[PDB]
RNA sequence: GUGCUCGCUUCGGCAGCACAUAUACUAAACGAUACAGAGAAGAUUAGCAUGGCCCCUGCGCAAGGAUGACACGCAAAUUCGUGAAGCGU
RNA sequence: GGCCUCCGAACG
RNA sequence: GUAAGAGCCUCCUUGAUGAUGUCAUACUUAUG
């Protein structure tokens, strides 16, 4: 393509730029691996 | 049976001879096989999918967020290569005739430069395959009046 | 990638140029036209009281002075045109004539004195030309252009007459009736319109869908029908109007029609209308029947159009094409 | 069809083994390739249809119909051997 | 990733400065944004550019800039008219050409700039090209830029600025720099003009030598037709090619005077005498 | 030269641009040409700014050249930017930014009344209006981006034209039961084009038809 | 009159009027079959009235 | 070329250092106009929808331009009965 | 003993 | 009462008539 990049608009603006790790509180992939 | 390569072929087609209608012998259990390659294969393969998703999402989010992207970079682009393999007469320079390759100036407070917001949507067609499926029986009479 | 100071030092040997690498009648041809013309006849006239001279116009812009009738060899050469004539006109007693050039230059022709009358011009392309009925003097002539206005021009005043637009289509030909009062004007808009011409307010328009161009118009001796052949090689007899209907003779069809605009013929006996076909061949028709005579091919170019004899009985019928013209008795 | 009826015939008879190499739906594949074989190339139509219907399942119609008219054209002795294998790919009393 | 920058605009200096710009103007055939390079291949003379995207250069497989035939560096038109036929679409409805360039390229795997070259068979058109081309037509393809000014006396900076005095020429016939840029594929042009001007029983051939035989020659010439015999003098390196009918002898006459070139080596060929001598 | 930029670039002539942020229809063109005219929202909003931008500039050059002014630019300063300036040639493009930013200029105008009252007043008794002035140099610090990526991207759209169709679909309101019906029609053509191994290709069409229509006043009627 | 689009299909003047594609038989370039079908294409159409 | 250093021998002569490859993208649809006026089975109109080889207004995935305008039914192929004429080892 | 929502511009 | 559009600044075909004016009624107008 390396082409249609002119004008932006809303609703595209930088949004939710981090994202959210799963914790050890919540839900641990090992845990639920191991998970009884 | 190489006449259904005809036009674009790179890779993935895998329909050729009719080999493949019906599979080969019976479910088995394999580790190879029946299961998937090492863990390193989904490492480098989720590292390269974070190069490439990097990458592309590095171009185009960086276009869809006019944060100005940077100054404008350090490619001193010095290129040494034959001209086009030309070997014309005598010599048009020495050894490969390199030439200095830099970057372009940055871009104005005017935005437009080349605007064409033209329609041409689609337009290619896309390769067609083979049926590879097994005939079934018609209607009849009975089935296609009904 | 190489050194920056290098390529200073290699780009300052460059520019010091260092390369060192170290029970129907039956007409047939009587006899062909005087002499001819290579190119396409422009129009087709003849003199109204003698109806012996004929004057052919040629797309070659060369004005042809013909004798036809008895005897037969034509007339003389008359020069002058700019450019091809696009119509052709000529007074009541035939000394006096008109020209409508392509060229945007309508130029009047003196004929029988051996030489034409004088060159005129126009605002655009003058689509008709016509000569003024009723009173003798006839200052005006009435004219047609691009422009889409049937105009009359006073000429011998030294400029014009009047314009009025009928409507918005450029008007084809127009052919003043003998009431004075009112001239019918076909256009190319289709719409056969006539128009008080005198007074600078026309008088009515009919038939816009319908009466394609306006390939032949003519009216009858009598006065009583008007007759137009259509683009669809439909020929549309008008019943003339003075009334509430005031239009409408009958259907006539049978003809054909490539398009160009033939000139109208008929045997005023009450009795026929003969016309060119698009194809070239000869349409004889039966007019008072209501139903036409026969399809006899005659030119075998396409046919411009074809003229009559004067109305006294049965005498014979002339004939053109594109390229030559042929009579018929 | 429209290309079989041109005078070249030959990107006909071409793009009916374009058509062979795409879906061949077993249908417009035996029956073009039907019409191919009668227009020409006995030997050579009845050779690349009996390897494609030899490839991609069996027929029946189509095969009977194909091992008769092979049978027909010359000589019974292929279509003997043809016959012997196409009824040993799907046996039946017919 | 520079431009295509044949061998005919680089110049003859070696060291080249040159300027890349990312997004330059629309290209004149593919009408799509690309990247323009600015040079300089002169002392004085002024800086190139090139009006061409990948997609138009790729296209028609020309340089950048002069936009030459192929690599053969011959005229556009007259070579590719001379490849098979035409074998092109520019015509109009660049957005039906958008599709076909865009799945040209997009579906061609198989491309490069320079990590290649040659590796060809001969070619049909090679030795007209060949004899249509010469060595390195700098001369007078990048500085001059006829100016008016100089000519009626008004410009006030004179030679200082650019655009020479005494540039300009007889408005008459092509101006052989701008008049092929007034179209691009379209006109015959002086490819056409100098193509006509550049194609334009016994048979007599020198330089043959140790390294051609008289097989070579009989099977070169027996393709013209029947050859009644063969005189082959290696005392004086030439062989005589003797034609039962003189119409082969007329073709391979023709064709084969200074156009003959057998394992390499180039032979003059001269029409026998028959004159009974 | 940015209006007559603006204008220029798109022939008009339905209207001038006035240095007094004022654009006027001098042919009166209506019709076609009052609804290619518009130009009432951004370019208004760009009316505004420069209303109030080209008004404390020319207010500040007749200060300090030509007429005499000192204690009468401060006087018109700070009255003048508080009355004026809030209301001025802003209006619709600000909306609630000259709404709360014109109550904070009451707030200016209690704060003038405040400061001075006792001794005496009658007219623009100065109290100058700069920290209202930054006030509104807030309400352009905050809407100065907003207005930057409105004419960069209007702007931009100006040269570049409108694209190609750009989707954005279900709108709702009634809009949202069309695209119900007609997606309840896609999926039941696939379904129905499932029903039958082989059938017929053209029949399945015509059922839309029947069992559409026949749903419509199947459920709609008894 | 202005030749931008018009009334009809866009820049279409029926030469080569939409893509063609191509055809190819087997890896081979095909010549006298084809000119062969353009002599018969030109048989095919004749100048007349109907 | 300038500035500096007698660096070498004359005030000027010679030598060394510092300043060291700019310009180019340099210079030469919408106006105006005649026409006629607007879909949903008898008369009037709400509107919202679907695909472009159609767009403008509108920062805008808000929305607005008479429902913003453009937008009709072809089928890849047969099978059996009756009468008349000609031919038949 | 006090408290005072209010606050308009286009398009259609 | 009005959104839109257009352009001009070298060879053939199946034979059904017409002109003297007025009422109930139908349709089309921003003049009531």
């Amino acid at each position: 393509l390396s082409q249609l990049s002119k004008q932006y608009s809303s609703r595209d603006l930088p949004s939710h730029t981090k994202i959210k790790y799963r914790q050890t509180t919540q839900d641990a992939p090992e845990e639920v691996r191991n998970r009884d | 049976d190489a006449i259904a390569r005809q036009g674009q072929s790179k890779d993935k087609v895998i329909y050729s001879k009719y080999t493949d209608l019906v599979p080969k012998e019976v479910m088995n259990a394999d580790d190879p096989d029946l299961q998937r390659p090492d863990e390193e294969a989904i490492k480098e393969i989720t590292e390269k999918t974070r190069v490439a998703l990097e990458k592309s999402v590095s171009q185009k989010v960086a276009a869809a967020m006019p944060v100005r992207a940077a100054d404008k970079l350090a490619p001193a682009q010095y290129i040494r290569y034959t001209p086009s393999q030309q070997g014309v007469a005598f010599n048009s320079g020495a050894k490969q005739r390199v030439i200095r390759m830099v970057e372009m100036q940055k871009d104005p407070m005017e935005p437009p430069r080349f605007k064409i917001n033209k329609k041409i949507p689609r337009g290619p067609p896309s390769p067609p395959a083979p049926v590879m499926h097994s005939p079934s029986r018609k209607m009849t009479v009975k089935e296609q009046q009904e | 990638p190489a050194h920056i100071n290098d390529f200073m030092f290699e780009q300052q040997r460059r520019t010091f140029a260092t390369y060192g690498y170290a029970k129907c009648y039956l007409p047939k041809k009587q006899i062909h036209v005087w002499s001819g013309h290579t190119k396409g006849v422009s129009a087709v006239r003849l003199f109204p009281l003698s109806g012996h001279l004929l004057l052919s116009c040629s797309m070659d812009c060369k004005i042809k002075l013909w004798e036809v009738y008895g005897e037969r060899r034509c007339l003389r050469t008359f020069i002058g045109h700019s450019k091809a004539v696009r119509d052709i006109c000529f007074n009541t007693a035939g000394t006096q004539f008109l020209s409508a050039a392509y060229d945007r230059y309508l130029k009047l022709w003196d004929t029988e004195t051996g030489q034409c009358i004088s060159r005129f011009t126009n605002r655009k392309v003058p689509y008709c030309v016509k000569f003024n009925p009723d009173e003798d003097k006839q200052n005006l002539f009435v004219a047609g252009m691009s422009d889409k206005k049937i105009v009359q021009w006073d000429i011998r005043s030294g400029e014009i007459v009047q314009e009025y637009d009928r409507h918005l289509g450029a008007v084809n030909t127009i052919v003043f009736v003998d009431e004075n009062r009112r001239f019918v004007s076909t256009s190319d808009d289709k719409s056969l319109r006539v128009w008080e011409w005198d007074i600078p307010v026309d008088f009515k328009y009919i038939a816009e869908p319908s009466m394609h161009s306006m390939p032949a118009v003519t009216l009858s001796p009598n006065g009583k029908w008007l007759a137009c052949q259509s683009m669809d090689n439909q020929i549309l007899i008008f019943g003339a109007q003075n009334r509430f209907r005031l239009n409408k003779k009958k259907i006539f069809k049978g003809h054909m029609v490539a398009g160009y605009a033939c000139q109208v013929d008929f045997s005023p006996d009450m009795s026929y209308v003969i016309s060119g076909d698009g194809n070239g061949k000869l349409n004889i028709w039966d007019w008072k029947t209501t139903k036409l005579y026969s399809r006899f091919k005659a030119h075998d170019k396409v046919c411009i159009g074809a003229v009559w004899h004067p109305h006294e009985t049965s005498k014979v019928i002339t004939c053109g094409w594109d390229g030559l013209i042929k009579l018929w008795d | 069809e429209m290309e079989m009826k041109n005078r070249q015939v030959n990107h006909a008879r071409n793009i009916w083994d374009r058509a062979i190499t795409t879906l061949p739906r077993v249908n417009q594949f035996w029956y073009k390739y039907t019409y191919m074989e009668e227009m020409l190339g006995n030997v050579a139509g009845a050779r690349q249809v009996f390897e494609r219907w030899m490839e991609w399942q069996p027929e029946e119609q189509a095969w009977h119909s194909y091992i008769n008219f092979e049978l027909r054209y010359k000589e019974v002795d292929r279509a003997r051997t043809i016959y012997e294998r196409f009824v040993l790919v799907h046996p039946d009393v017919k | 990733d520079f431009p295509i920058l044949c061998q005919t605009c680089l110049g003859e200096n070696p060291y080249i400065r040159m300027t890349k710009e990312k997004y330059g103007k629309e290209c004149k055939i593919c009408a799509r944004p690309f990247t323009v390079f600015r040079w300089c291949p002169g002392v004085r003379m002024r800086f190139k550019k090139t009006e061409v995207c990948q997609t138009c250069s790729k296209l028609k497989n020309v340089c950048q800039t002069c936009l030459l035939d192929l690599e053969y560096g011959l005229p556009i038109q007259v070579r590719d008219a001379g490849l098979s036929f035409k074998d092109d679409m520019p015509k109009s409805d660049v957005n039906k050409e958008y599709y076909t360039q865009n799945m040209e390229r997009e579906i061609s795997n198989s491309d490069g700039t320079r990590p290649v070259g040659m590796l060809g068979k001969a070619t049909s058109t090679s030795d007209m090209l060949l004899k249509l081309a010469r060595t390195t037509p700098y001369y007078k393809r990048n500085r001059p830029h006829i100016c008016s000014f100089w000519v009626k006396g008004e410009c006030k900076r004179g030679e200082e600025c650019p655009y020479r005095h005494e540039k300009p020429t007889d408005p008459d016939d092509p101006l052989a720099d701008q008049n092929i840029k007034d179209r691009y594929y379209g006109i015959n042009d002086p490819v056409a003009d100098k193509l006509l001007k550049r194609a334009s029983t016994t048979l007599y051939v020198g330089g043959l030598g140790d390294t051609i035989t008289e097989t070579d020659l009989r099977n070169h010439f027996y393709q013209f037709g029947e050859i009644r015999t063969i005189t082959v003098v290696q005392r004086q390196q030439c062989a005589f090619i003797q034609f039962a009918t003189r119409q082969a002898a007329e073709v391979a006459a023709e064709k084969s005077f200074n156009k003959l070139i057998v394992n390499g080596r180039r032979l003059n060929v001269k029409w026998g005498r028959s004159q009974a001598a | 030269n940015m209006l007559n930029l603006l204008i220029h670039r798109k022939n008009l002539n339905y209207l001038h641009l006035d240095y007094n942020f004022n654009l006027k229809p001098v042919k009166t063109l209506t019709t076609k040409e009052r609804k290619k005219s518009r130009f009432g929202n951004a370019f208004h909003l760009c009316r505004e700014v420069l209303r109030l931008t080209k008004l404390v500039v020319d207010s500040h050059v007749q200060y300090r050249l030509g007429n005499v002014d000192a204690f009468q630019l401060a006087d018109g300063l700070q009255y003048i930017f508080a009355h004026v300036g809030q209301l001025t040639g802003m209006y619709r493009y600000k909306y609630k930014l000259m709404r709360q930013i014109r109550m904070c200029k009451d707030l200016k105008h209690l704060i003038y009344y405040r400061f001075n009252t006792g001794p005496v007043g009658k007219g623009p008794g100065c109290g100058f209006w700069a920290a209202g002035w930054r006030v509104w140099l807030f309400f352009m610090r905050g809407i100065t981006p907003l207005l930057e990526r409105w004419l960069g991207n209007l702007l931009a759209r100006q040269f570049e034209g409108r694209h190609s169709k750009g989707v954005a679909k279900t709108v709702t309101k009634q809009r949202v039961e069309s695209h119900f019906d007609l997606e309840l029609r896609a999926a039941v053509m696939h379904d129905i084009l499932d029903m039958m191994p082989e059938g017929i290709k053209q029949n399945k069409a015509r059922t839309i038809l029947q069992h559409l229509s026949e749903a419509w006043r199947c459920w709609k009627a008894n | 009159r202005k030749r931008k689009r018009g009334v009809d299909y866009n820049a279409e003047i029926p030469f080569e009027k939409k893509p063609a594609l191509g055809f190819y038989d087997t890896s081979e370039e095909n010549y006298q079959a084809l000119d062969a079908d353009f002599r018969k294409l030109r048989q095919q159409d004749l100048d007349g009235e109907l």
